[PDB]
């Protein structure tokens, strides 16, 4: 962040996660849609377990709300639009539980 | 029967919320309304 | 024009009239532990200098082991009434609500009120709740 002026853009892992549903999907979005519109710019997801881990079989056994917010970034980090000029560093410990997909 | 007579204070539910500035401020409250008038002695009953 | 900050209404932080009421001579003869929660907290904060010219950068955190009973809470309750800076004591019980995410938020939101108030000092008193292990959830 401090030696690259690309244009640093933060997200912790609680933090992409709103109890209105949608609204954890809104909010990547909108931070995608920023990226573009700030030219090259990084993102440093921080610990990443939060919107991450593995798809767990639905129903009311799980969580499912955090499955449709990585849906959302999963999408727009490789979607029918080639993303341009835009990086992501996603940092977490224990490599072995995030999913198949990210 | 004894020098009080305020007793009433019907159970104590309402105090419930989901962060402790709301707790704060209803024990507050209640505590200035007993402080308004002689020994007030608050039933705490109704709890599940 | 521009009013005076506003907006805290969510005000867990003691800020004067709900202080508690003890001094460093209620809890009976913690030396050892007195001497390093002070050598913690209270020595960094009012003679700061006393550290940089030694190239530290103090603790930023400290821990209570103890008991079921042991004054734990007590030494809190005085540091919280001898201190200069803010004093925001949440339990680590009102983190576990119902609504998702309503419960990180609570987090962020104590971090951010306390960095938005000056040097503070934050207590977690009884966590251990949220701070067991791993057991990477299948559930
Ligand atoms: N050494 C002591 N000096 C004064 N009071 C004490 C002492 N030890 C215990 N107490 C009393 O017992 C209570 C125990 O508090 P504490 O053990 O800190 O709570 P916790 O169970 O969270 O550790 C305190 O409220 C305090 O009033």
């Amino acid at each position: 962040a401090h030696h690259t002026d690309c244009t640093f853009i933060r997200v912790s892992g609680s933090e992409l996660v709103q109890k209105f549903i949608g609204e954890g999907a809104r909010m990547v979005r909108e931070l995608f849609v920023m990226a573009r519109e700030h030219a090259p710019s990084i993102i440093f997801m921080d610990e990443i377990d939060s919107i991450g881990s593995s798809r767990l079989e639905g129903g009311s056994g799980g969580d499912s709300e955090v499955q449709r917010t990585m849906l959302e970034l999963l999408n727009q980090l490789d979607g029918f639009e080639a993303t341009k000029n835009i990086k992501v560093i996603m940092a977490t410990n224990r490599i072995d539980i995030l999913d198949s997909a990210l | 029967s004894q020098l009080d007579c305020n007793f009433l204070k019907v159970v104590s539910s309402s105090i419930v919320d989901k962060y402790i500035g709301e707790s704060a401020r209803l024990i507050r409250e209640m505590f200035n309304y007993a402080r308004d008038h002689q020994p007030c002695i608050i039933f705490m009953d109704e709890i599940d | 024009d521009v009013l005076p900050p506003e907006a805290d209404s969510s005000i867990m932080m003691l800020t004067s009239d709900q202080k508690p009421d003890v001094m460093y001579a209620d809890i009976g003869g913690m030396d050892i532990q007195k001497q390093e929660v002070r050598e913690a907290v209270e020595l960094p904060l009012t003679h700061f200098e006393l550290y940089k010219q030694i190239g530290i950068d103090p603790p930023r955190g400290v821990l209570m082991y103890g008991p079921p009973g042991c004054g734990k809470t007590m030494l809190a309750k005085a540091v919280a009434h001898h201190t200069t800076a803010a004093f925001i004591r949440v339990v680590g019980s009102e983190f576990v609500q119902k609504y998702l995410g309503e419960g990180p938020r609570m987090v962020r939101d104590v971090f951010r009120l306390a960095k938005e108030n000056a040097p503070a000092i934050i207590f977690i008193d009884e966590i251990d709740a949220i701070a067991t292990k791993r057991f990477d959830a299948q559930t």
